[PDB]
């Protein structure tokens, strides 16, 4: 039922992974 | 409740979830709905396939570029009622709280 990958996603997901907090 | 366990059945979601989970063994299978008497933006997507080695922080970071929300307002995400910690990493929470039909929901209110 429409999951599929959003490339208008995976920037952002790689985006946070760098943006660490506490 | 949930709108999508509305919209669709036990059978479909089940086989949804396994067929994500199969499909993209590293990625997260996510329901992301608004509180329904909350103030805040509410957008298109609610589907979202997140990283399992992203922390709970980095996700919320994530929706609020989606959403475009503004740097002084505060974003509350639920997950089964409860405020899950910012530095808990998203396959741990989804071992935890996933549903039975293998999705896990979580909810976002801007007032909480």
């Amino acid at each position: 039922l429409q999951f599929e990958i959003d490339d208008e996603m995976e920037p952002l997901y790689n985006q946070a992974k760098q943006m660490r907090y506490g | 409740r949930s709108q999508f366990k509305d919209d669709f059945s036990f059978e479909k979601r089940k086989t949804e979830s396994q067929r994500i989970r199969e499909k993209y063994p590293d990625r997260i299978p996510v329901i992301c709905e608004k509180v329904d008497k909350s103030d805040i933006a509410a957008i298109d997507k609610k589907k979202y396939l997140v990283p399992s080695d992203l922390t709970v922080g980095q996700f919320v970071y994530v929706i609020r570029k989606r959403i475009k929300l503004s740097p002084e307002k505060a974003i509350f995400i639920f997950i089964d009622e409860i405020l899950p910690p910012t530095a808990a990493l998203m396959s741990t929470i989804y071992e935890e709280h996933k549903s039975e039909d293998g999705f896990l929901y979580i909810t976002y209110s801007g007032e909480n």
